[PDB]
């Protein structure tokens, strides 16, 4: 499950293994 | 010494000055607007900011913006890159009181050098030559034809319109034309006020790489032709010029380097000229990397932007005139997203399949790839498609390969319009001018019958 | 002069081939094995031919075959490549029987040096030093140490002796020959080019030593190893050995380098798989060379005009488990991405969404790199192996980016033991791998 | 180009602001 | 609004998700 | 009572990460 | 200089400490075991982590467990607190070792005030009192004899007390039964001889030194009242020492840490009886009964231990130490008092702490808390001070009525009836008050309400 | 002696007096109005009554109806607290002719120190200095020149406007009779200091300490401190000796305060509490003293058992009123349902309430919440503890001024020592932060 987040501006590249 | 480089910029030359840091161990960051969310170079890159808005004004030209990225993601230098922010005193001088290290020359230097007027004056300051010319108002026919014989017929009428509203050949001219001029300038520019500059009739643009380090050492990287250009944007540059002679080539070196140390020039920086019989004439110096730099960085076998990026945390210049050496042939043409045969109108849409072309001597900077909705608030540059060859007809060759096997489908390019240059008799011959465009329409017609149908 | 150019060969070697022919101007016309119906060459090519069933014996290597596609075609010429009826006269006989043109060295050329006692006789003429040896069997253990004092301790039996008490019991387990033993030598090759009319350069020097049981894995350009005392020697060697077998085309002379001495092993007919680095340093694209020398052009060069500048690394991306020895793995690779920027190039025979065929090479493709230094070329070779996306198959990227990091070399001391006395390699190569 | 979705978070008392995409 | 606990690799936090 | 929490490993650019959420 | 120190404890303590960071500007951070996740000291802190399960041995006691969550959370020191790991000279190493500092006394004063041999022999040198003893193996009768006549009857027969011998004839059947009983029981065998005294006081002396050799005796604290040898009430000033020898007490005890090399807070304790002080030991940390020396001298010692660790001079001298008032601590341990103060576990439900004008509570507990089972019993501890004594005990009946625990049994009635009984009034509590006094668990029980959880 | 004792108040004193009568043995009564029905102090006490509805008129302020609750009760002495009843006479002789004692000065005294012309009289007959002024009206401009070279410029006429110089004399006197006048000095940054009394019938008095409530706003108290920065030890003695002074020149028998103005080492007396202070938390702490203990005590006929010489300071204590207004709105009244409810504990750190948590605050009376108050060793720690403990209270469902509290304990001139009577006016900066300090 890969998502992007972006916290107050960066962006980080976010991978949840459920 | 600093370990994390900020790159100010977007598209092709942000993942050019991406790659230089990854080789050199840095880390590279990239700010994007809103637009150039999954753009390529923000998936490069180690870390990322949202600098803002889709609008330019909101996003990469936004100085606090940057800055304040920067201090986000830990960044310790800033790339400008070409464009926006690069030749901005302003963005340099806030970089600066932030702690910062900004990858360019200094602000000064920027300054001295930024305004067409204060280049020219600083470049024959340091015995550079300039565009014979007076900047002062003309007030009479009789001044026109005075200042007609001191620069030699033809001369221009242009007003405070870049290029001349008249260009007059003879004394005889001069008084039609001066009345033509003024009603002009009067009704549209809204200013009477003229001035008379030395017209070119058929000239080449040839540029003059500078590069220098903190401690006043300054080399000269060889010259470009970038003749072969729509209005006055570049389409095709080469390296060397087929024009210029081994001692001219030396003499203009000389000069770029005098001007450069004379401003305390830092970091890379390009000043272009004009040739015509055997004759060259400063125009103006760019205080950032050249997007053509890339056939110079193949002739001369250095890489520029690591060059910016040593010099930039101190290193003195680790070479010196003798070792800058040019072997073969280096051809760039650009990938511009422009509809050729339709006035190079802006061509926008989605790419659909990306296959770049490969092999000895072709390199692809681009900043673009396959599935990629290409944005339309900023440049239409999608990237850049450089050849090296051993002679001029070899990289020519490769280039002619290379621009056919490239495949981007979901939008037009102007790719037809270089296969049909690259043919062109007057081109294998090395005789493009600024005027290669206009005076062979030949070019189009040949353009049309390489055109793939795009449909929709 | 032709203008219709048969490449009979595959993969890599047979793109790289093909695009020296569109340069130049020339049809490509490409020949393939039922299993290499959908490769990259035969879309590439302007024309292609079917020349037999996967087995190497049936399609690629059967003589008959190839003529016969250069007839359908319309060929007028053949270019071999490298590793398939390359370096076989008969193949080059039948090529110029045929009426065809062979891009390669003549016949009697290709045959005086084929066989590594062969070549070496043409090479102890032309004053080309060889491995001290003895081509006979050895009668007793007192020719072993007799044979020591000619050539010097260590010796080699065919076990290492390196010392005269030592060939006493070591030639009793043994039972052959013998031949100079070098601890720790050093692969350097010196590259050919030659011409219809006599003309004859050398284009530098290569150091292919990075090698697993005597297959190489990583080659650079310039050598470490090499001074320029030795480059000028080697490559006069490498000339006069070619003027006096009639070379023409491209060739490659390999010799042993240890403790200041160089020793010739065997020339390699043919274009070089490696060649690649060479082509960077010196500017020179050898491939177009040799469709050239083959129309009848005169070498349009001199040896003062060969001048190395920067240096260049290559490492073949093999389809090989690197964590277990080497062996071959096969599959289909989905996603294919090459790395690219500046001093990048990328020699492949493989696409996205491709089934590799198992019935020949493990090539898949060479990544070759060049830098203004040699620092350069290790730190862009070190990016792009960790940007080259392929996803369905073992490769032995992994092997390369750990060799790379290794301090051996770094300072450029690898030589052909490199693997065996480091192992440390594969414990890094195991933590890149996943 | 389907929209993010934007929530306020706060974490031990410090708001951060976030953005998720898919 | 939407308050839990997480320990990021032992280290406790307080997160509020709000919306 | 003492609900089990939910766990979860967590990979933010390439950092391995393991999540413990309660409630 | 620090700025963010772990607090490597937990429940009442550890909030203690966090006050003071706090007030100090500092950050703390806390440590739990899986246990103390939801316990009051967790939320307090700045910050949080999970040093290891519910075991004591696992959490709160693994050295490179506390360690490593204070480089995890950029803790710079360490405040070890009372119990686990505070008087470990390990764990100060591991701290030095690993860059930060530790808020308590020198790894090397510790180990020599750590035994009770080795403090005994500490007090020898630098003249304090100890109980007169021998305490190396007795061979025979006729020894336990002469070191009778020379210590003085009573003395008690100890092993590695047993019995207690008042005549010299005693002498043979106590010491054949404290063998065979020492054999048997403890597989040792060998014993040793001490003064025994019949109605002792405990008497401890508190410390503060400075990393420079300045130290001070902040007053004295009766901690006479104890089940078992557990404290349960303590009161400072002690109703039974004089001015001259407070003086006197105080005097011995820098002494003896400044011969010791002593930094930070510490505590000697001592037995009086007859006008007679002996040391016994040294705790090498904070007590958890400072509440009362608080009270009646008005130092922050947790305060003060954080700035004699950031390297501050003592900013006062003796001179400066003055009493004002008196100051009593009712421990609120859940136990029931009616049945062999068994513990008591469970889960508090209504919470509400009494207030008012001295009063204190230090707690490790909450309203709907369950109280973790794998460590002590101390849930709080309600302190009291007043202009004298008289005050001080009043605040505390008051408070002690008025404080709310529902779920859990606490001793909290027990405490109400000691501080009715005559003895405690006069202030004659002796060790032995609880085992003499056995019609303290009959109003005990009077004040013991109908509890359900 | 008596054994039940009445406490005619509400809120955070009832539950205060309360708790000293425990500790005493002594048994409390509580009286309430419907509002105050379930309120804190009422669970508290022994004993409750109903004395009227929520009109502080009929209820609270009503002799008739405290009398009676002390008959119904079995109260012996009535605590009349802080406000409503405690400083009227008339209260007092009420209460002594039902033959109950009350717990404060005698009726006499009050009225004596009541008015603050009365208290300027006994003040000055006892040698305590007043604010330079005329009492009765004056008469023309001429008058309030030479009154002002008497006195010294600046000075004020008042029924307001303040003169600097004798020129501006002639305007102001213009402007005065536009809104029948009188002239007194005026003081332009004063600070508030009060002397703190305790006497017994037998005419033993002692002074305990002073306190600087300067912190005002509309002359209304914010915070409170102990000891007072601006005094020395000199002035501290020449005041506790003239309070002392004062007090029994009136007779005074309990506990009481005088409210000085300090301005250029000079004191004047302005008005005296003939009642328990509302900031005595800080002196009961700074002395450890029990105020309202002392009040039962001396009401009960006991000889005081202290003498000035065993008065010592130790440490420094602040008060913080948790008034239930807006700090950013000109402290306009907030009224509401009280949620969540957690007071700060520590060391040095007291809290004496009269709200709860889930308690409606009656909208009449007064907008004290609570008072919140902190000890420590020196006056910087007792700043760091009640910033720690303003921060750590919780009162949800009412605005409070804490956020004011924390703005101005965070204030350079507070830190420093230098508030003055117009702190608040002359740094608005406070009410910034207040604002960034609300949710």
């Amino acid at each position: 499950r890969r998502f992007t987040i972006e916290v107050n501006g960066r962006r980080f590249g976010v991978a949840v293994f459920g | 010494m600093f370990r994390t480089i900020l790159v100010a910029n977007r598209g092709e030359i942000a993942l050019r000055v991406m790659r230089a840091c990854r080789e050199l161990g840095l880390r590279c960051v990239a700010v994007y607007s809103e637009a150039d969310r999954d753009a390529p170079h923000v998936a490069y890159a180690d870390d990322a900011f949202l600098i803002g808005p889709p609008s330019p004004a909101e996003s990469y030209l936004n100085i606090d913006a940057i800055i304040r990225a920067a201090k986000a993601t830990g960044a310790e230098a800033i790339h400008p890159g070409y464009g926006f922010l690069a030749e901005n005193a302003s963005f340099v001088r806030a970089v600066t009181a932030a702690g910062l290290i900004f990858i360019g020359p200094p602000a000064e230097a920027m300054e001295r050098m930024g305004g067409k007027t204060a280049a020219r004056r600083e470049a024959t300051a340091a015995g550079v030559p300039v565009v014979p010319g007076v900047l002062e108002p003309v007030t009479d026919a009789a001044e026109v034809r005075r200042l007609g014989k001191e620069f030699g017929y033809p001369i221009a009428i242009k007003a405070v319109g870049g290029r001349g509203l008249r260009v007059v050949r003879s004394p005889e001219e001069v008084d039609e034309a001066f009345a033509a001029a003024r009603r002009e300038a009067e009704v549209a520019f809204k200013n009477g006020e003229l001035y008379v500059e030395k017209y070119l009739d058929d000239p080449r643009h040839i540029e003059i790489q500078v590069l220098a380090d903190r401690y006043g050492n300054a080399v000269a990287l060889g010259e470009r032709d970038c003749s072969v250009q729509r209005r006055h944007q570049k389409l095709i540059e080469e390296c060397p010029s087929p024009a210029l002679t081994p001692e001219l080539r030396a003499e203009m070196g000389a000069a770029a380097v005098r001007l450069a140390k004379a401003v305390g020039y830092v970091s890379a920086g390009t000043l272009e000229f004009l040739f015509q019989d055997g004759r060259y004439y400063f125009l103006e110096m760019n205080t950032r990397i050249q997007v053509e730099h890339t056939v110079t960085e193949m002739v001369y076998g250095i890489d520029l932007v690591a060059a910016q990026i040593r010099i930039a945390q101190g290193e003195k210049l680790w070479f010196k005139q003798e070792d800058v050496v040019p072997r073969g042939h280096a051809i760039e043409c650009r990938i511009n997203a422009e509809d050729p045969l339709h006035n190079f109108r802006p061509a926008l849409g989605t790419i659909g399949e990306y296959h770049e072309p490969v092999g000895f001597g072709v390199r692809v900077d681009s900043g673009v790839r396959a599935y990629y909705t290409v944005p339309s608030h900023y440049d239409s540059l999608l990237a850049k498609l450089i050849t090296w060859g051993s002679d001029r007809q070899e990289a020519i060759a490769r280039m002619r390969r290379a621009l056919a096997e490239y495949r981007i489908e979901g939008v037009t390019t102007i790719i037809p319009f270089h296969q049909a240059a690259l043919e062109h008799p007057v081109f294998t011959a090395g005789a493009a001018t600024v005027n290669f465009i206009p005076r062979h329409p030949e070019l189009f017609s040949r353009a049309a019958e390489l055109t793939p149908p795009t449909a929709a």
